[PDB]
């Protein structure tokens, strides 16, 4: 009793569907095409499954320099 | 009504579906940005630079394995800040080097202050006293210690516990293995305040339920019950008689019961946040010191404590080499500590 | 009235101080039998070998323990699931090299424990109460059950019973991640929300019940004394709670029914504390946490480590150093 | 008020669950994450 | 819609089917309609298994529970329990599945569309929970139905085409019981027998002859006692001894299936005669003897001499002594020397593992099965990776076995929690307790102080 | 341990014996209302 | 396998054991229907 | 065979899924209950004869 | 895979099928 619209209402009225019926599927296909174009990877750095390591290499890409990690990183990935 | 403070003060204790407070400006964005942090984390963020790990969904983990994973080693405990001279405000660096750790950590921290807060000022406003507040201390403490106070005392952030499921089995592990946290009397203070807690939750709930008035003609008594009758919903009197002659000892005070169920589980985590201070320094229960004269002197004497020692001297050399990649440990096959056959 | 009547007149009583009941009957010599043997054998029992190797583990106060390290330690893995009662040894120190003790103590324990919840429900119907107590309590009976009686029949032995003691459950707790991985299991998952969440409510109740008690004394005495023992009207003001609660969370997170509210309060412990029994009883059986060792694999083929592979790593150190001397072929089966 | 019934957005919503979380057990057999 | 809310039945939406109590005509619907979901699973079920099935593959190793059943009873099945036909899967598959429509119609009809009372229709279906004379005949009546069940075993085993056999000699195969086991002695000792290590209880039935003559006994008993309950009412002594009520009566049968289900795990976990290792994995005494069996036969094969070799402890590595004196594998597996069956028995002579035949006897065979066993004992994850808890991925097996035995004692347990809930409830409906205490009659007002 | 083990045997058979023959012993009336 | 006969009906076999949990679900959404009364 | 057999189950599938949802529908429906009796005695006689037809073709392709 | 999904969209939709088509016409719920 707090003034806003009950929430069953808005849920059940054809109104919040027409508007709702847009907007979730289109936020569901953002967030797929996300990964799916592979933009996700890029933004967090996160490596594709044949970027964690090189063909031959066999030890992990561990920073071990705190303030040339950034720079590690960056050597790693070449 | 009067200067723009008290008009500001107006509108954020109005009375709405989630009420706000001055209380809210601190809470709402560090609590938002703590819990965004983590799912963002957890659904597309590697631990592969910082831990040698996958932690994200995007890499295959599930909801048990992806955690938002501390940073390395070689960061200490850098306040990793985006702005800040190791990521220097490059995102995806600074997501690599595990800055989104300290980013929930701390916004986590100040929000755990704003909900603390929330708590009083919505008291403050109902005239209520502010025991719940009182009461979240023990959150409070135990947040402190094992993600704040106990990476402090240790070489890094490192060894905090990462933000997951299955890191923060690992975490437990961990303090088992190195730390014997088990033997610890303060962790056995916590479990006793735990379990004691869950036992005066169960056994309260239970006891209500069962002495209640027949307040309603329904076989579901649910109904029967009116928030603003004056009257007790179940007897006190043949709940105490019921206890007294079951158990030895009952309640016949209501408002100390309810007191001690607060005190019992609030007690249990403040105890055992002061044993994980103790661990930041490697101040541990470890040993009996007599146990291990005796043991080491008489190849005949064993107890379960001597077992237990065994099991932590496995954890700590098959565990480490992986879970402390810095080390650049190597162990030999023939220096592992094994039993025979496995 | 006849001797009989008069006897069974007294044992339902509903006037003596401690209630006995028909379930006493059994109840209180099971009890005592296991308490007395349990407090005789802590203190001064000679060290018993546990895993049948010839390799006693000493458990008691007298041969070198202290309240942490001692414990009533199981029965020998020879035995296995065969019933050992005092007359089944050729003397007393035979009884107790192979755990003996253990045997009678948890029998009787158990036998003891099933029979107070069984008096539970008899007090409450004598007493016209609702007779659900004894459901709150079947679950740390069950859990009770799970770890001395359902544990050792899956394995094949009591010598995998928890033992009687501190150090010894920490024992068992180590060795079962081990060989179940019982952190990965959702049963255990679900038995530590029970008690986090038993915990949390347990203190979330206390705290707004407390916080809400009418004014009834002054400064200097405890607010406790504003309660009478017996009193009809309610103590504290639930409207006054539920307007907090209701505020600090949003209103229809908030309970204003007390009934509700109480249920609630029974069945989250209850419900997880029966799952964690669960989990015990089932991993009894080898139906085991989840793995996912190396379920994560790079486009080589190279597996990439999560979370879960460094815990295998500490289960392998517990499963390689646990009962050093007792395995002699190369896969732990039970 | 409500042109759409309450126990249909329910029961669809309910289903759309199901489905979302049917598709990410699929998941833990195919793909990354699957150990194959 | 008659009784079909709280205000008029007294009970809420999540307690529903308690406004069923004196409704026999819907509660019939309830019933006929829940068997039908019984029967559907069993045929869905077995068609699914059937569909999956790759006839070479040891069933244990696809996850199957119903076939292993249909095969137990000689059916689909041969020597060593190699699948021959898997038409019998498939008629047991599709009959239950056809039988549960008409279930499932029956069910719909009476729970919807029928007299939603039956008493003021027929005085033969109608019934009063506290008639005592009629809830002992409906109760005979399926008694007899139960009896005629157990008989239907005995025809199968002993006039069409017997049960399958893992103790036939010469090696597992179907065999037609001729001389089922009469002797009351026997039948009867089973029951007398204890429930702990090497005893075992009914747990313990070792061979077909008892098996079958059990339940010519048990077909007769029931049979004999439906009649009974027929034809008498009860006792004064029982009058006094129980409450008198639908819930009462549920309470009852609450117990039971619990005391059953827990029956059923231990009999699923311990035997392998009526749950047959070739069909069902071998049990976790059975891998870790095969285990044991394993090394012996290995190294032996490379020269040790397994009687005299003294393992770390100063107890024998592969052979020692039970605690009566048995020749026994050695290392943990001495707590599983109570372990009898078909690959290893040959080895055992009357004090126990023969060192004899072990030197010169163990066949080819034996050597196989003892690998295949050690290599599927029933360890697993809940994601079914095969092997102790520490293993990689690779192998996807959990036992048939670790899932009947894990399922049923879950049931089982939640089956002792609603006995507890329903018997308190029953009690105190039964004194007019069940809603709370009456304000101004409470019981310990009226008592004197306990000090 | 032949006079325990009887001993034993005689102790709990007497306590099952009062168990059972006192549940029989009209137990549904004992409580505060309806008998 | 089944029979080749009936291998047509191979996906529709596969999903049929779930029917039973589809009852269970039916019963709430039925409730829902009556307003959980 | 197989053109009979494999109608002959299509129809059985089908009518099952038509009674599945036809038969509780009319069971607690008002109005055309005399039209829906009839029909159920239909489809449950009709349902029936699949059966045997389908068992009885069953031989004839396997 | 299109096959199993389809077969279990139509198993799935009649059971609240049901419900609704009693709705629409006030059966007996
Ligand atoms: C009315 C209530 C009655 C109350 C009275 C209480 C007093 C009675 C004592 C009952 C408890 C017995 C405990 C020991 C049970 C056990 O070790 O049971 C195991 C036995 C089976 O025993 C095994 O039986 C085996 C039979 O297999 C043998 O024979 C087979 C034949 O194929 C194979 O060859 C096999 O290899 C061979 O070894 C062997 O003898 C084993 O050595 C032997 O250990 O099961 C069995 O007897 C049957 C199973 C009994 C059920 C056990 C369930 C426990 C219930 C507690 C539940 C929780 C309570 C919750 C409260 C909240
Ligand atoms: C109440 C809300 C709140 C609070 C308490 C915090 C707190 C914090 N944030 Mg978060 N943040 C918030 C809201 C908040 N944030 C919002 C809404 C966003 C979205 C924009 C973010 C996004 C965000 C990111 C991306 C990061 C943080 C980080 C931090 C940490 C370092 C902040 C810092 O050093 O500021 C320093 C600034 C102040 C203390 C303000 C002081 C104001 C004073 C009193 C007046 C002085 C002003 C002066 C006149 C200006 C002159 C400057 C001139 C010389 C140029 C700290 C835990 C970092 C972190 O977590 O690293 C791990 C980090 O990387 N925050
Ligand atoms: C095995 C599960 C099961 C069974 C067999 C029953 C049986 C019954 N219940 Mg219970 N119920 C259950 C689970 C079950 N319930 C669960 C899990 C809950 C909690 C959600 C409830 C909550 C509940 C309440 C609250 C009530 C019942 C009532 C009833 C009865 C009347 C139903 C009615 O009025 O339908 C009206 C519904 C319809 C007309 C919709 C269609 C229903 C049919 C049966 C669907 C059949 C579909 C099937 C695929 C058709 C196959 C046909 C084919 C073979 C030809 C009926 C005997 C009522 C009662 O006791 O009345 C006296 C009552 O008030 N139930
Ligand atoms: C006795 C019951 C029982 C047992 C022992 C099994 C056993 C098995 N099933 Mg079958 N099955 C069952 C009933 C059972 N099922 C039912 C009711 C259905 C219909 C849904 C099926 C449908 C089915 C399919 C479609 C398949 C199997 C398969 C399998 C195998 C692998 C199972 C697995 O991976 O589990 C995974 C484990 C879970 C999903 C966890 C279940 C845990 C539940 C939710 C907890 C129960 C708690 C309790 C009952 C709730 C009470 C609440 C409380 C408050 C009172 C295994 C042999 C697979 C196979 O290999 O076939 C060849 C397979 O594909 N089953
Ligand atoms: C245990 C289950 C059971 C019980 C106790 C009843 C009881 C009743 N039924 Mg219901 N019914 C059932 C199951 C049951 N039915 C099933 C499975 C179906 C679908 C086929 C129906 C469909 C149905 C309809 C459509 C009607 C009834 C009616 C009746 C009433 C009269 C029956 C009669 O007059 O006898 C007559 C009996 C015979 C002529 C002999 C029966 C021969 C049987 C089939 C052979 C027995 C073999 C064996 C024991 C079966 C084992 C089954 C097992 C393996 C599952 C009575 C209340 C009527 C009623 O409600 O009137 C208003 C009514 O119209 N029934
Ligand atoms: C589902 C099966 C079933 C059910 C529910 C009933 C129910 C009933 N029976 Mg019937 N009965 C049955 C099958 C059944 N019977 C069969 C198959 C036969 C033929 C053998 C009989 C022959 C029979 C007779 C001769 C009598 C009954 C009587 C009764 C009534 C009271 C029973 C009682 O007090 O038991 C409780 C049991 C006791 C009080 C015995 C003492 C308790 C002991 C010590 C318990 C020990 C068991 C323990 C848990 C160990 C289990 C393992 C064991 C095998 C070693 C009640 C209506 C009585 C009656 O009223 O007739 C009209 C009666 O005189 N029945
Ligand atoms: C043959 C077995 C059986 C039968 C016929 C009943 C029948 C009944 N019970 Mg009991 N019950 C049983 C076993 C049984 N129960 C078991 C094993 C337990 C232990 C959990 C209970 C615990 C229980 C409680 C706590 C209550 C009942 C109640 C009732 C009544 C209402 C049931 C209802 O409407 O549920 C509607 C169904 C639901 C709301 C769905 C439940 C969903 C389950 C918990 C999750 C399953 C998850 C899945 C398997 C995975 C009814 C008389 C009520 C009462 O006492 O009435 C007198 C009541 O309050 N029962
Ligand atoms: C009452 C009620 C209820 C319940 C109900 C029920 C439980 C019912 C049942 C039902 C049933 C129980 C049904 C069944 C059905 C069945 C059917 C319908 C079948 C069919 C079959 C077929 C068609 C087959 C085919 C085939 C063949 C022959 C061969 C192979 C292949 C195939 C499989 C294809 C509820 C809960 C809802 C709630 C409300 C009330
Ligand atoms: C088939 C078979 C067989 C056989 C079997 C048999 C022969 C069985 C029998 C069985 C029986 C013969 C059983 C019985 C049981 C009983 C019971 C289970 C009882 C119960 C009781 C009760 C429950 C009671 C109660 C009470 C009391 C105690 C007190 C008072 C009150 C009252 C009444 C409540 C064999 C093994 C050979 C092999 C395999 C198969
Ligand atoms: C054998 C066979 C058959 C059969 C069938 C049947 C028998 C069916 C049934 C079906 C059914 C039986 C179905 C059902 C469905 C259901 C559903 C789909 C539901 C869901 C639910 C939900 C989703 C819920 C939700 C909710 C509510 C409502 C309220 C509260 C909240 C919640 C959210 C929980 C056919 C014909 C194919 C033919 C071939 C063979
Ligand atoms: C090892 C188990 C032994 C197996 C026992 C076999 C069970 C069959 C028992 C039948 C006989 C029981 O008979 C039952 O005995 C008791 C004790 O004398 C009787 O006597 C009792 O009556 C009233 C009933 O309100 C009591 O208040 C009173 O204290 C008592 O004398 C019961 O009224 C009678 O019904
Ligand atoms: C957010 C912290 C703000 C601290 C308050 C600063 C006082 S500001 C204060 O506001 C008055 C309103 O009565 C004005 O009339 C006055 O001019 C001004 O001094
Ligand atoms: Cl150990
Ligand atoms: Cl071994
Ligand atoms: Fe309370
Ligand atoms: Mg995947």
């Amino acid at each position: 009793t707090t003034g806003e619209r009950p929430f069953s209402d808005i849920i059940t009225s054809v109104r919040y569907w027409v508007i709702h019926s847009i907007t979730i599927p289109a936020l569901f296909i953002a967030g797929w095409l996300f990964v799916s174009t592979g933009l996700a990877y890029d933004v967090f750095g996160t490596p594709r499954p044949d970027s964690y390591y090189a063909q031959e290499q066999r030890s992990i890409p561990l920073v071990t320099d705190r303030f040339e990690a950034k720079q590690q990183v960056e050597t790693f990935l070449e | 009504e009067r200067g723009w403070f008290d008009i500001l003060d107006d509108w954020l204790k109005r009375d709405r579906f989630v009420f706000v407070g001055w209380s809210g400006i601190l809470l709402f964005p560090c609590a938002y940005l703590a819990l965004g942090g983590w799912l963002t984390g957890t659904t597309f963020v590697t631990s592969w630079y910082t831990h040698g790990l996958a932690s994200s969904y995007l890499e295959g983990c599930n909801f048990l394995t992806v955690a938002v994973s501390t940073p390395a080693n070689s960061m200490g405990h850098s306040l990793l800040l985006l702005w800040g001279p190791e990521a220097q405000g490059d995102f995806t660096r600074w997501c690599q080097l595990g800055g989104l750790w300290t980013f929930i950590a701390l916004h986590g921290a100040f929000g755990l202050i704003g909900f603390m807060l929330r708590q009083f000022e919505i008291a403050r406003l109902v005239g209520v006293r502010p025991y719940n507040a009182i009461a979240f201390s023990a959150p409070i403490a135990v947040f402190v210690s094992v993600f704040l106070i106990y990476p402090l005392g240790q070489s890094s952030w490192f060894f905090a516990p990462s933000f997951g499921v299955a890191a923060i089995f690992r975490f437990l592990l961990f303090f088992q293995g190195f730390h014997n946290w088990t033997l610890n009397p303060f962790h056995m203070m916590g479990v006793a305040g735990v379990l004691g807690g869950a036992l005066l939750c169960a056994i309260h709930g239970a006891t209500v339920e069962n002495t209640l008035f027949q307040d309603g003609e329904g076989a579901s008594t649910f109904r029967a019950f009116n928030p603003t009758q004056a009257e007790e919903t179940y007897s006190m009197v043949t709940a105490n008689r019921f206890w007294s002659q079951i158990f030895g000892i009952a309640f016949s005070n209501k408002r100390w019961l309810h007191f001690f169920m607060l005190f019992v589980p609030v007690t249990g985590l403040w105890m055992s946040a002061i044993g994980v201070v103790g661990l930041a320094l490697n101040l541990r229960s470890y040993d009996f010191i007599s146990q291990e004269i005796r043991a080491a002197e008489d190849p005949e004497f064993e107890t379960f404590y001597t077992k237990n020692l065994l099991l932590n001297e496995g954890i700590r050399a098959w565990m480490a080499p992986q879970d402390q990649p810095h080390e650049n440990f190597v162990f030999p096959e023939e220096v592992l500590p094994r039993g025979n056959a496995l | 009235a006849n001797l009989w009547e008069r006897f069974c007149n007294w044992v339902t009583s509903t006037d003596n101080r401690l209630y006995v009941g028909w379930f006493g009957v059994i109840m209180i010599p099971t009890l005592l039998a296991a308490t007395i043997c349990f407090v005789i054998a802590f203190i001064a029992a000679p060290p018993v070998d546990i895993d049948g190797i010839r390799e006693p583990v000493s458990g008691s106060l007298l041969y070198g323990n202290n309240i942490i390290t001692g414990a009533v330690v199981p029965s020998s893995n020879a035995i296995g699931l065969h019933f050992y009662p005092i007359w089944e040894a050729a003397s007393l120190d035979e009884w107790l090299y192979n755990g003996g003790p253990y045997q009678l103590i948890i029998f009787h324990f158990l036998l003891g424990a099933s029979c107070y919840m069984g008096r539970q429900w008899e007090l409450s119907y004598r007493l016209g109460m609702r007779p659900w107590i004894c459901v709150a309590y079947s679950a740390p009976l069950a859990s009770a059950f799970a770890v001395f009686l359902i544990y050792p029949i899956g394995q094949g032995s009591f010598s995998d019973g928890m033992p009687l003691g501190i150090s010894g459950t920490f024992n068992f707790m180590i060795v079962f991640q081990a060989e179940h991985n019982i952190l990965m299991h959702p049963f255990h998952q679900l038995g530590v929300a029970g008690v986090f969440g038993g915990a949390l409510f347990c203190a979330m109740h206390g705290s707004l019940v407390t916080s809400s008690l009418i004014r009834e004394t002054t400064e200097t005495e405890s607010a406790n004394y504003g309660y009478k023992f017996g009193q009809e009207e309610e103590t504290y003001n639930i409207v006054a709670a539920h307007g907090y609660f209701g505020r600090l969370i949003f209103q229809y997170a908030s309970f204003n029914n007390s009934r509700s509210l109480h249920f609630f309060l029974a069945a989250w412990p209850v419900v997880g504390v029966w799952f964690a029994a669960l989990g015990i009883s089932t991993m009894a059986f080898n139906l085991n946490g989840f793995n996912f060792n190396h379920s994560v694999i790079d486009a080589k083929g190279n597996v990439i480590n999560t979370w879960a592979d460094i815990i295998n790593r500490a289960n392998l150190g517990m499963e390689v150093m646990h009962e050093r001397n007792a395995h002699n072929f190369p896969l732990d089966l039970a | 008020g409500g042109r759409i019934p309450l126990w249909i957005v329910a029961t669809v919503a309910g289903m759309g669950v199901i489905v979302i979380v049917g598709l990410f057990f699929y998941g833990a057999y195919a793909g990354l994450g699957s150990s194959l | 819609a008659t009784n079909r809310d709280q205000e008029s039945s007294g009970f809420a939406w999540w307690a529903g089917n308690a406004r069923l109590i004196n409704l026999s005509g819907k509660l019939l619907g309830a019933h006929v309609a829940h068997a039908g979901l019984i029967v559907f699973w069993a045929g869905a079920m077995t068609l699914f298994e059937l569909a999956h099935f790759i006839p070479e593959k040891p069933m244990y190793e696809q996850g199957l529970i119903l076939i292993p059943h249909i095969a137990t009873l000689g059916w689909g099945v041969g020597p060593g329990g190699e699948v021959v036909d898997t038409f019998p899967f498939f008629v047991v598959g599709v009959v239950h599945l056809i039988s549960s429509a008409v279930l499932g119609f029956g069910g719909v009809y009476h729970a919807i569309r029928g007299p939603e009372t039956l008493e003021e229709y027929s005085s033969f279906f109608g019934y009063d929970w506290k008639d005592k004379n009629k809830m002992t005949t409906i109760l005979g009546f399926h008694l007899i139905v139960l009896g005629i069940g157990a008989l239907l075993l005995v025809a199968k085993a002993m006039f069409f085409g017997g049960l399958y056999d893992t103790w036939a000699p010469g090696g597992g195969d179907v065999r037609v019981i001729t001389n089922p086991t009469l002797d009351p002695r026997v039948i009867f000792g089973y029951l007398l027998k204890s429930p702990f290590g090497g005893e075992g209880w009914i747990v313990s039935v070792n061979n077909l002859e008892d098996v079958v003559g059990g339940h010519i006994w048990i077909g007769l008993i029931c049979i004999a006692g439906g009649i009974w309950h027929i034809l008498t009412t009860p006792f004064g002594w029982a009058r006094r001894a129980f409450i008198w009520s639908g819930e009462a009566y549920l309470s009852y049968s609450l117990g039971a299936l619990s005391m059953m289900g827990f029956i059923a795990t231990c009999f699923v976990w311990f035997n392998n005669t009526v749950y047959p290792s070739e069909f069902y994995g071998p049990t976790g005494p059975e891998a870790s003897q095969a285990q044991a069996m394993t090394f012996l036969i290995r190294d032996q094969k490379l020269g040790a001499n397994v009687g005299s070799a003294q393992g770390p402890t100063g107890l024998g590595k592969y052979l020692m002594r039970s605690p009566t004196g048995e020749i026994i594998f050695g290392g943990e597996t001495m707590r599983f020397w109570d372990f009898r069956g078909p690959w290893l028995e040959p080895l055992r002579g009357p004090n126990g593992l023969d060192l004899n035949k072990i030197k010169n006897d163990i066949q080819p065979w034996q050597e196989r099965r003892a690998a295949e066993y050690m290599t599927h004992a029933p360890l697993g994850s809940l994601n079914s990776v095969g092997g102790v808890a520490t293993e990689i991925n690779s192998v996807n097996f959990v036992s048939p076995r670790s899932w009947l035995a894990t399922s049923h004692f879950v049931l089982a347990f939640f089956f002792l929690v609603g006995h507890l809930w329903h018997a308190g409830r029953a009690r105190a409906a039964a004194a007019g307790f069940e809603k709370g205490i009456d304000r101004e009659s409470e019981p310990v007002l009226s008592m004197p102080s306990l000090d | 341990m032949e006079t325990l083990k009887i001993t034993v045997y005689i102790v709990v058979t007497f306590f099952v014996l009062l168990f059972v023959f006192g549940f029989l012993s009209g137990d549904p009336a004992r409580n505060p209302k309806r008998k | 396998k089944l029979p080749e006969a009936y291998a047509i009906f191979d996906p529709l076999v596969d999903v049929l054991p779930v029917i039973p949990v589809l009852f269970l679900a039916l019963a709430f959404v039925w409730q829902a229907a009556v307003g959980f009364r | 065979m197989t053109i009979l057999f494999q109608l002959a189950l299509a129809a059985l599938v089908i009518l099952s899924f038509v009674m599945v949802i036809g038969v509780p529908v009319a069971y607690a429906s008002p109005q055309d209950w005399d039209r829906s009796k009839q029909l159920i005695f239909l489809g449950s006689g009709l349902w029936i004869a699949l059966v045997l037809v389908v068992g009885v073709l069953n031989f004839f392709v396997v | 895979v299109i096959a199993q999904l389809t077969m279990i969209a139509m198993i799935g939709i009649a059971g609240p099928m049901i419900i609704f088509l009693l709705a629409v016409r006030r059966g007996n719920l």
